[PDB]
């Protein structure tokens, strides 16, 4: 239907398309893909993990019983031993530290399992499986229909602005309707993005730059999403691509040189972002949660396919509008369909777990993207 | 010069190739 | 053989191919070439080396029985008596600080050997030696491999997804094989890198800003960090180039302000770029080791061949993909392989002792770079 | 007012493209070395040139 097709593509511009990962359907489920490993370093082979076995746990009583030459691991990460008894000299109680102190000072070094084919071949070892899996759930397509286009008296109106009523009104039909496809994806958005924690929440307690805080500059949060940024980092194989907040949280709050109001808009940013961190993603503004809340995430693609998303979009095409003549006001209807889910796997551990739960049921998969994380902002209000 | 590989190099390091028994 | 040469091609975009050297291979061992040597100013003529031992090592005890005509060197440096009894005037005990000061003074003048014709000619006198050194050594091709294709039941889910699967896997694998790559590279540079070290490391320790010293901005680390580039700088005849760091350390660290995330992308940067520091170089991103740390260092080319660099790269190829369908399972395999190194010469005095060594073994080369260093930080955790 | 003076040319030079076994080695590098050679010389000139200035 090309016309609906016009319709689409003129309309979805609208929506934060690229906050969520987009998919499309054709049939009455969308067919979702997408990426996930329990965990990052090194190789992920058999071989590998016996081989670690087979040396150490680093336990704090063994870590200085080492010498040169010898190999341990610790948190799966495989690391050699310079000169003898390493962390001998080290006055470190805390392994973590211990270690990050003993890598430093060349006490022990990263090590790499790479080696000839012939090790390989010859010890006709294991080979490294895969870190990510690929998992694959379907989830109906759900809709939202108005009847507002009226007409009447307004056809009436609507013949007096008969300069370009017609299109006008179907257009403004179509905004209001994308306004409400992405409040339903923000919802989603806030719901599955994991909360954002250190120490018992963000330094143990979510950020609070209330008047009885830090009403400061709004400094303090543009580190607190900069953190969440890290976190991205560190916990997946990708960076932050997007952020989003309400006005107060940060689209306002952090216009105090830690948000650029989007100086062009053609770079690094989409026509619907309020503008980009000062830190750089595409800043979006809510405007409508209550939450006054901030979120760092990810989309991400492989060749064509936006395969990783906290959330995934996939509109069932083949944006309709009709007109229903019923009584004297022939009104504009218009209806859009799309499924609109999670990766379900970030709640299942396999196929007996997936197979009873579903990507759209935000009832479960609240706070288990992995791939977002949001910060709940005490404001000074 | 004619009772062994020849394998002429292109490079040093560089290598020959021999048909070693499994023993 | 041409699939090689395109999955190749199009994934290793997906590695930090510019923070090391990039050369290749075509043999089991690869031909690494590279310059190190020992000082930076003026000339490595023996002849002037002569004339330097011939004037004096300006002892602070004959620094005052100069006079005007005189030259003097110090540090190798050769300089110019202006007036008498240079130094007379300057109370500063230390001959390094005296001499400073006695060249910003003008009692002395950094003396320029460049000269007539008549000299070089009338004396047929030697000429200069080099100031560089160039090294060439063999480290051994290393293969790193996967069985990371599941294909069965996954081929069923393939073929769902048949629209995008058959490549869509190959390039799924080779990205987790580039991000093995990536940071098996990052490994070795951690450990080549020289420890950037200041009276006692970094000002008497590794840089801290944790709540236990000094949780104050990061602007102390971006202090440190442009001070690593000054030693490059003063070590050798290059600015530093590149930089990677944690996320931590100093993706979101500077983001307080002394880190610009990729504002541009089409100019200067790499693709793989987190962005670069307000002292900037392209910074990149690691996200695994658990040091948290910060390396600073030089790659640089004459011509086309980057002949400097504190690791070297040089893959070898005839991205091979294979199929081994056990019963109902065509899995997918994919092989990589390549030398990794560090100039092996750095550890040795000459080619007695580079003979039996491996640019490629980290246990030698640990510390050993010189066209890097890398910061341990201790981080407000 | 339009100053003019004159001064000598001065000059500096080096020894420095290594040959023998280093041909050897230039020549395993045969692919670059010629040139590579060259342009790797004069750019040690070219430092201790800026240097002088």
């Amino acid at each position: 239907r090309p016309n609906l097709v016009a319709l689409t593509r003129a309309t979805t511009k609208l929506i934060y398309s690229d906050i969520v990962a987009t998919q499309r359907t054709n049939q009455p489920v969308a067919a979702f893909y997408g990426i996930k490993y329990l965990n990052g370093a090194t190789y992920a082979g058999e071989a590998g993990y016996v081989d670690r076995e087979q040396i150490t746990e680093l336990t704090e009583e063994s870590k200085l019983t080492l010498n040169k030459g010898d190999l341990f691991k610790y948190n799966n990460i495989v690391y050699k031993v310079l000169e003898d008894t390493p962390f001998a000299t080290i006055e470190e109680s805390d392994l973590e530290l211990a270690l990050q102190i003993a890598i430093v000072l060349l006490k022990v070094r990263l090590f790499s399992d790479a080696a000839s084919t012939s090790k390989f071949e010859s010890s006709d070892s294991e080979i490294a499986d895969a870190r990510f899996q690929i998992n694959k759930w379907q989830t109906a397509v759900k809709s939202r229909k108005l009847k507002t286009g009226i007409t009447v008296e307004l056809a009436q109106d609507l013949e007096a602005n008969g300069f370009d009523a017609p299109n006008f009104l179907e257009d403004l039909l179509a905004t209001e309707m994308a306004d409400e496809i992405n409040k339903d994806i923000l919802q989603s958005l806030i719901t599955v993005s994991k909360r954002y924690k250190v120490t018992g929440i963000t330094d143990s307690g979510f950020i609070d730059l209330s008047y009885a805080s830090a009403p400061e500059a709004g400094r303090s949060l543009y580190r607190m999403v900069c953190e969440m940024v890290s976190h991205i980092q560190k916990e997946s194989t990708y960076t932050a691509t997007f952020c989003v907040a309400s006005a107060r949280a940060a689209a306002i709050l952090a216009a105090s040189g830690w948000l650029k109001h989007k100086p062009e808009d053609d770079k690094y940013l989409s026509q619907n972002a309020y503008g980009f961190l000062a830190n750089g993603l595409p800043l979006y503004c809510d405007t409508n949660s209550p939450l006054d809340y901030v979120i760092v995430g990810v989309v991400e693609n492989i060749g064509e396919k936006e395969i990783v998303g906290s959330i995934f979009y996939a509109p069932y095409t083949e944006f309709k509008v009709v007109v229903d003549p019923e009584s004297l006001q022939p009104s504009i209807g218009l209806l859009v369909r799309y499924a609109l889910s999670a990766n379900p796997y970030t709640v299942a551990k396999d196929e007996k777990e997936a197979r009873i739960i579903d990507g759209g049921d935000m009832d479960k998969m609240a706070g288990r993207s992995d791939l977002s994380v949001l910060l709940g902002v005490k404001l000074p209000k | 010069f004619d009772i062994c590989g020849v394998q002429p190099m292109n490079s040093p390091t560089g290598q020959v190739f021999a048909l070693r028994a499994v023993y």
